[PDB]
């Protein structure tokens, strides 16, 4: 579990790595992720609690990155649900690879 | 009693050189520079 | 946890560190330094030579009493070297 | 001029060396460098339990061929008298250390090694001399005048 | 016991080699192993400490009359870096339940 | 092969026998020896998460296809700098365009 | 090659109120012989149990494989049980008879 | 008293030459050979013969297993017990020094920004 | 992939950055601690008979008799104290019969606790003996089984048959592991109960702490004592949670002390403070709650005193200092809180305990309690202990107690010094060694706290000691040297002339021992012996200094801490006698030595030396080697520290204007270094200017003031705060030498250039800045 949570948290930290003064919400995100390093078991239990219960989340921001040809959707979530979802993802992919869920023909693959 | 293990596996001098995880290199920001691995002189 | 030792006042001069330097001991104030501090060598000895009366660092100066504590005559009680209610070191 | 000095020296092993380095007592027959369990060697063979190679033991009491149990070798094993020895044997002729069975790598292959038990041990009713690893092949037989039992080996197939 | 904490102040502060306090000597092979177990003998301690070198000759102090070890040995290797390695490495070791001590001489 | 020979010799492999291939191979063999390697062994699907980072994060990643932690660093440009300075006429060549001789520094070897 | 804090006693939780000691002995009986096992019969302690083995390494292999192991719908809480704490409910005594015995039989 | 005082005194030669480091002395000896190279080889470059054979190949000693790496790379003696007895300070000291090398690089990576 | 899988914690990296294990293999035995007038001679035979009846404890008896030296003073107090030592019941019987026979003869002219230690040692002799005849895994009994687990659990057989499976399990752990077995899973579609600590909030539980706090997890509520233990989980709020929860919880439990009583609290605490996973902070906080509740509870704690100390005594021996002063404080509050007889009668059985750990930390405990209740109250106990004829370990303990009393009380020992000595003296001649060693050591500690006074109280101790000085090999010798060492300053320069001159020989001979304990002792000795006013210079100059700088100055010493300091001091004093140019002249060449710590050492040494004696003694050439040494050493700085800087400043200010020819080299180095690579050395070169200001002034080098003035003026745009601060400081010091109207950067320039800097946040800038604005504004 610690392995997974660590990976996901690093991933989240990687978007802000250049780190200008950012903003308020982003500040909340860095402080909360930073919190997750100090007391991991807390974060893991809170996460599993969400996954067992909450069916209603908060509103996601949306904005368009401009490639000058086709626009790219961009979504913004509150940090709590981002850490929760992130761990959910590292875990899902891990179990998935262990159990050989995806046959080889699907190739945005880690190997190559 | 020797202390034995199957096979040999690997030494040590290297077995712990480069950082860990760390992840690539920012989302891919312009500001980063970082093209060169070692200093000039 | 922190209170005076109040052993008998000797002829040894008080020693305050950088931090405590300006403070009159009891009134906690910087005003009107007038008279001089005396504490027993039981409180001031050895590693306490030139030690701070408070924090436990080396004394860079000597404490002076205020005029306030002067008229109220508090400077004449037991040696005002604070002891923590563990040991003094 | 009988004994010049009464003490002199040794240049010899110490009991606490060999003691501390092998303890269940102190034991003999420390595993060689090769030894590895058979199941993981069936994992490098890419073999699930269906096609995997597992050595099962078979017992026949030497007087009556007519299982007290059946024993897997997959989980080396110390064949001894019973507590120290893992593979305990009720045979009263077995020395406190009788023999050992180590799977080694030459391939994952079974091996039997006598510890120099005082009586000896018979292989296919033909004994082997002490202090060398002797490969065993399937269906071979072991018995520990002093033989109260028999043993056979089987690979798992069919 | 004090040794290991000197090696930690030497590594922690970034001493960087030749200023090492094994350069205190440069003249001496013979090492001091104290706090040794009484059952031990020449061939043994030779077999354990030939690990880090080739030991030329060791005189272990054994009481003259009774003819048993007083509990320590002065050893001599063929190589100094073996001594540096041995003091800096083999120290704080358990033997027969008791932790031996080593240091130069 | 280097693993097999090491097995038969029972002696483990050193750095030097691997100094040949050290930087070579698509996995970039040196990446086995990363200190944090454990953690990364439990990371899966990283390559696709990088593909979908464009939606989570506003900025545009050109390096989306690979990641140095799983795949290593796939290029070394250190030469390009040296050859660049050579083509311009050496330190004395480039500096000849500057104020350097104004600063009256004895040498450029100490420019900081 | 073991951490010192682990002990032959394991506290086990997330148990049903119907659970049978048959399943208990069977399952836990993999790793080694049971020294014995207790189960809370009291309003707060119902759902909890303590397992004690003839050897520690038994328990070590246990918590190794039994970590988060499943029964019914539940993933059992498997922890190494502490020491001291509440003890002195019992006393130190009754040493005299047994020590007199070992002093008698073997004579030592 | 000549032969006796030469037993004790020539033992001062023996245990004196032995004391320091018999291993150390030979390495010093090799340097002496090097001086000999200088007399004939004042400024050697390349194909001159010592270099030739030089690049033309690229007393019991302990047998069993392997001896863990020693900063100074010394094979253990003949009859050595064949068991690692250590505080592990070599490895950790060995590992830590290696770690620093990684540190100098990831220190640099910082500089360009 | 399988090859990369063959190539197949960071949280354990960052989490271990929080707190630590900190501890050795010796201390971890903590984890093994489970929770809790000639008819006065013949009359001593009588009392020995009666008390022996009510066997063999020497201590209580000598405690009883210990009231005799006051004779006719003794009174009802003897009933009080002994009341705790034996059963308070028989207490009234024995003390009553004693006063009767005493008053008559004059005219005509816990047991269970100790019973446990005896059985403990006897089982130790049984097991130890058996192996000769021939640990925690030893088989157990059902009463022993009922001993561990708490209340409310049942033992079960399910079958007799499954029990027979458990019995064959041992045989089948070998047998059935060698048999057919495996596990598999099938693909099929699929309730999940669990508990955190819910109520409203209940800050989080670590996965282990569940064992302690499990009772809180169950939600059964609202139906006596069980509700007090249940509500007492406010502990959990103290341990983990937000700081406000810890505060409010802490008060709430303070005011409920008198309510809940000490029993339930300690019952629910001592397990936590005993926890193997305990933090640093959590420990300290539980220490706080123990204090705050022990400011209130007084008579209540009597049953729990030992049950407290067992956990607390490990605080006295610790690497953390604040932990130690806390521990001494709370044991002070406990002993003073409880009664004397409570403490005494409590802590006896730990004296003869097999482990020396508990003996030691127990000794420091008696030190603390003796500081609490005073020396004279506790004297007869001790004086009874050191004469105990049972076994030596006791006397060893009691003597160690004398020592730790010496360290703790220190200067305040003075009144009872005589009685204390009269106690300890009988151990110096004892057949056992330890007792002798630790004894003489305790004399040392005494004399060191005895700084000069009470010499004749040590008097009778001497003549044996000196004799021992001859015949001893090993550590005990060095110990004697420690004692005698601290003694000599207390003797008369005539008697101490002879005696000293005798000590000097052995002192010389013993420089060379590899023992570092040795070198510490003989070092401090050389300080006291050779720092004596009654010693002749030339004798030291010849006999001592060459071996002193030979063996003592080496790279073994300096890397260590205590050896570093003490070495500094001793060398300083030798300079104080033989003079300056000698010492310095010999140690200058080492300024240029490779390693830092060594350079740091000789550097601070030169600093203190030239601080005391003055630079006047120094000749010319050695002064060249000085300034060059100091610059050279200063040019390579691996760490930031004052020693090099204060060193330089003191050297220069001591040299006065003899330094003038050296300035251009100095300040050249000062500017070139004043660039280098920024953040490291800028601040340091700046500070160097700051402290060298006055010297760069009085000698009247004005060009240099132009230099520093405008050059430093230019750096005020430096973005690194830690540098800029040092810059402003340097400017400050330059203002205090050259005056207002002569400032080469006229204030019109300077001050408004300072004004915008006040936004600068980070500290040192604000400090120096505001200071300078103050000097000029004033
Ligand atoms: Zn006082
Ligand atoms: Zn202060
Ligand atoms: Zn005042």
């Amino acid at each position: 579990d610690t392995k997974l949570l660590i990976l996901a948290l690093e991933r989240l930290k990687e978007a802000y790595s250049v780190k200008s003064r950012l903003n308020q919400s982003q500040r909340e995100e860095l402080g909360l992720i930073e919190q997750a390093y100090d007391n991991p078991h807390e974060a893991l239990s809170r996460i599993k609690r969400h996954l067992l219960t909450q069916r209603a989340f908060k509103e996601v921001g949306i904005e368009f990155m401009d490639l000058y040809s086709h626009l790219v959707p961009v979504y913004d979530v509150e940090p709590l649900e981002k850490i929760t979802d992130a761990y959910l993802d590292q875990y899902l992919w891990y179990e998935a690879d262990k159990r050989r869920l995806f046959p080889p023909w699907i190739k945005p693959a880690d190997t190559e | 009693n020797p202390r034995t293990s199957n096979e040999v596996q690997y030494d040590q001098r290297l077995f712990n050189q480069s950082k860990g995880m760390d992840s690539g290199f920012a989302g891919g920001e312009d500001e980063i520079y970082n093209v060169y691995d070692q200093a000039w002189r | 946890d922190l209170i005076f030792c109040r052993k008998q006042a000797g002829v040894a001069i008080g020693r305050l560190c950088e931090k405590c330097d300006g403070k009159c001991v009891i009134c906690d104030s910087y005003v009107r330094p007038c008279t001089l501090v005396r504490i027993c060598d039981e409180c001031n000895y050895g590693s306490y030579q030139g030690r701070c009366v408070i924090c436990g660092g080396p004394g860079v100066s000597d404490a002076y009493y205020c005029k306030e504590c002067t008229i109220q005559e508090k400077d004449r009680d037991g040696c005002p070297k604070i002891v923590n209610l563990g040991s003094s070191k | 001029n009988l004994q010049a000095q009464e003490e002199e020296r040794e240049f010899y092993n110490a009991r606490r060396r060999e003691h501390r380095q092998r303890n269940d007592p102190g034991g003999n027959n420390k595993e060689k460098e090769v030894p590895a369990k058979e199941k993981p060697s069936f994992e490098l063979s890419g073999a699930l339990l269906e096609d995997t190679n597992t050595f099962r033991g078979v017992v026949i009491k030497y007087s009556e061929p007519p299982r007290w149990r059946l024993y897997p070798f997959k989980n080396a094993y110390l064949l001894g008298r019973h507590p120290i020895d893992h593979p305990s044997c009720s045979k009263q002729h077995a020395v406190f250390q009788y023999r050992l069975v180590e799977y080694t790598r030459a391939r994952v292959k079974p091996y039997i090694i006598d510890l120099g038990s005082g009586n000896g041990t018979f292989l296919n009713n033909k004994r082997i001399e002490p202090q060398r690893y002797y490969e065993l092949k399937e269906k071979d037989v072991l018995k520990f005048k002093d033989d109260e039992d028999e043993e056979e080996e089987e690979e798992v197939s069919d | 016991k004090l040794i290991n904490e000197l090696n930690e102040r030497e590594v922690q502060l970034g001493v960087a080699d030749k200023v090492s306090w094994h350069s205190e000597y440069k003249d001496s092979a013979w090492i001091f192993l104290g706090g040794l177990p009484y059952e031990l003998t020449e061939g043994d301690i030779i077999c354990v400490f030939s690990q880090y070198g080739e030991i030329v000759n060791i005189n272990l102090v054994r009481d003259k009359k009774t003819g048993k070890s007083k509990g320590f040995c002065f050893l001599c290797y063929e190589d100094q870096r073996s001594t540096i390695l041995a003091v800096d490495n083999f120290n704080g070791i358990k033997i027969k339940g008791r932790t031996i001590r080593v240091d130069h001489v | 092969l280097k693993r097999q020979e090491a097995i038969a010799q029972n002696r483990r492999l050193t750095l030097e026998d691997l100094e040949d291939s050290w930087d070579r191979g698509i996995p970039r063999i040196n990446t086995l020896f990363q200190k944090d390697r454990h953690t990364l062994a439990y990371d899966k699907g990283w390559r696709v998460r990088t593909d979908f980072k464009q939606y989570q994060v506003l900025k545009q990643n050109p390096f989306w296809w690979t990641h140095q932690r799983h795949d290593g660093k796939l290029w070394n440009l250190n030469n390009y700098r040296t050859d660049m300075i050579q083509a311009l006429g050496g330190v004395e060549g480039i500096l000849e365009h500057t104020l350097f001789k104004g600063t009256y520094f004895p040498t450029w070897e100490g420019l900081f | 090659r073991l951490p010192p804090e682990v002990n032959r006693i394991l506290y086990i939780r997330n148990l049903p109120y119907k659970i049978t000691a048959e399943e208990m002995y069977d399952i836990f009986g993999k790793y080694g012989p049971i020294r014995q096992i207790r189960v809370g019969n009291t309003p707060e302690t119902r759902g909890t149990a303590y397992v004690v083995y003839e050897d520690i390494f038994d328990a070590k292999n246990a918590c190794d494989h039994l970590s988060g192991f499943n029964v019914c719908n539940r993933y059992l809480v498997v922890l190494y049980y502490n020491a001291n704490r509440a003890f002195q409910k019992m006393d130190t005594k009754k040493k005299e008879e047994q020590l007199k015995l070992l002093k008698e039989k073997y004579g030592i | 008293q000549r032969r006796k005082a030469e037993k004790d005194s020539e033992r001062d030669e023996l245990y004196a030459q032995w004391g320091k480091g018999l291993a150390q002395s030979r390495q010093q000896q090799q340097n002496v050979e090097d001086a000999m190279k200088e007399m004939q080889k004042p400024l050697a470059r390349y194909i001159d013969d010592e270099d030739l054979d030089r690049m033309l190949r690229e007393r019991p000693r302990y047998s069993g297993p392997a001896p863990p790496p020693n900063r100074f790379n010394i094979w253990p003696g003949y009859r050595w017990d064949g068991v690692d007895r250590s505080n592990g300070f070599e490895q950790k000291r060995f590992a830590r020094l290696a770690s620093k090398k990684a540190v100098e690089e990831l220190a640099y990576k910082w500089s360009v920004e | 992939p399988g090859y990369h899988a063959p190539v197949a914690d960071p949280f354990a990296e960052h989490r271990p950055p929080k707190i630590a294990d900190r501890e050795d293999e010796y201390k971890k035995h903590r984890r093994t601690m489970i929770i809790s007038a000639e008819k006065a001679k013949a009359g001593e035979l009588k009392v020995v008979n009666g008390a022996a009846a009510s066997d063999q404890t020497p201590g209580a008896t000598p405690k009883k008799l210990s009231s005799w030296d006051q004779a006719e003073t003794p009174g009802h107090t003897p009933s009080l104290r002994w009341d705790e030592t034996p059963g308070r019941a028989k207490g009234s019987e024995t003390p009553g019969a004693t006063p009767g026979s005493k008053i008559w003869d004059p005219t005509p002219s816990a047991e269970t606790p100790r019973t446990d230690r005896g059985g403990d040692s006897i089982g130790e002799t049984p097991t130890p003996g058996a192996s000769k005849r021939k640990e925690r895994n030893r088989p157990l009994s059902d009463e022993e089984l009922d001993a561990m687990f708490p209340e409310g659990y049942k033992v079960l057989p399910p079958p007799a048959g499954y029990v027979p499976i458990r019995t064959p399990a041992r045989k089948l752990t070998a047998t059935p592991t060698p048999l057919g077995g495996m596990t598999g899973f099938h693909m099929q579609t699929e309730m999940k109960s669990v508990n955190d600590q819910p109520s409203g909030n209940l800050p989080f539980l670590k996965p282990d702490d569940i064992q302690y706090f499990d009772k809180l997890l169950v939600d059964v509520d609202e139906s006596e004592e069980q509700k007090e233990r249940k509500i007492m989980k406010l502990l959990l709020k103290i341990k983990n949670g937000t700081p406000p929860m810890r505060k409010a919880a802490l008060r709430q439990i303070t005011d409920k002390a008198r309510e809940f009583g000490a029993g339930p609290l300690f019952n629910q605490i001592l397990p936590l403070l005993m926890s193997p996973t305990l933090e640093d902070q959590e420990r300290h906080l539980l220490v706080k709650v123990i204090d705050r509740i022990l400011y209130k509870l007084d008579d209540l704690v009597r049953p729990y005193v030992h049950k407290i100390l067992v956990v607390i005594e490990p605080l006295l021996i610790d690497e953390d200092y604040y932990a130690r002063v806390e521990g001494r404080e709370i044991i002070s509050n406990l002993a003073k809180a409880a009664g004397l007889a409570t403490m005494i009668s409590t802590m006896r059985p730990d004296i003869d305990n097999m482990d020396e750990y508990v003996r030691n930390t127990t000794a420091r405990a008696f030190a603390v309690v003796a500081s609490a209740l005073g020396i004279p109250s506790l004297l007869p106990f001790l004086k009874a202990v050191c004469k105990s004829k049972k076994s030596w370990q006791a006397r060893h303990t009691g003597i160690k107690i004398v020592q730790q009393i010496a360290i703790l009380m220190g200067c305040a020992i003075l009144p009872h010094l005589r009685s204390l000595v009269e106690i300890i003296e009988h151990g110096l001649v004892d057949e056992q060694q330890k007792v002798r060693t630790i004894s003489a050591l305790a004399i040392a500690a005494l004399a060191e706290a005895a700084t000069p006074y009470g010499i004749e109280s040590f008097d009778s101790v001497l003549k044996p000691l000196w004799k021992g000085i001859r015949q001893h090999r090993g550590k005990g010798l060095a110990a004697f040297l420690k004692a005698i060492g601290y003694l000599i300053p207390l003797m008369d320069a005539e008697y101490a002339n002879y005696y000293t001159r005798e000590v000097m020989l052995i002192l010389i001979r013993e420089f060379q021992s590899p023992d570092e304990e040795m070198k510490k002792i003989v070092l401090k000795v050389v300080k006291q012996c050779c720092g004596t006013d009654g010693v002749e210079a030339n004798y030291i100059k010849t006999e001592i200094l060459p071996p002193f700088f030979k063996h003592f100055w080496q790279h073994r010493m300096a890397l260590d801490r205590r050896n570093y300091r003490q070495l500094v001091d001793t060398t300083v004093e030798l300079a104080n006698k033989v003079g300056a140019a000698e010492i310095i002249s010999r140690i200058v060449d080492d300024l240029k030595d490779e390693a830092e710590q060594y350079r740091k050492m000789v550097m601070e040494t030169i600093e203190k030396i030239m601080g005391n004696l003055g630079a006047a003694d120094i000749d010319h050439k050695l002064e060249e080697q000085l300034i060059d040494g100091i610059l050279y050493a200063f040019q390579e700085q691996t760490t930031e520290d004052s020693v090099m800087l204060n060193g330089f400043g003191t050297v220069v200010n001591a040299l006065g204007k003899r330094v003038k020819p050296y300035l251009p080299q100095i300040c050249g180095t000062v500017l070139w270094r004043l660039n280098n690579k920024s953040a490291k050395v800028r601040q340091q070169a700046a500070d160097l200017i700051s402290r060298t200001a006055v010297v760069m002034k009085t000698c009247q080098e004005e060009k240099l003031m132009g230099h520093l003035g405008v050059v430093l003026y230019e750096y005020l745009g430096e973005e690194y705060p830690e540098v800029l601060g040092s810059i402003l400081g340097a400017l400050k010091a330059i203002v205090n030498v050259i005056g207002m109207h002569k400032m080469t950067p006229p204030i019109k320039d300077l001050l408004p250039r300072l004004t915008p800097i006040l936004k600068n946040r980070h500290e040192k800038v604000q400090e120096n800045c505001i200071d300078l604005v103050g000097r000029i504004a004033d």
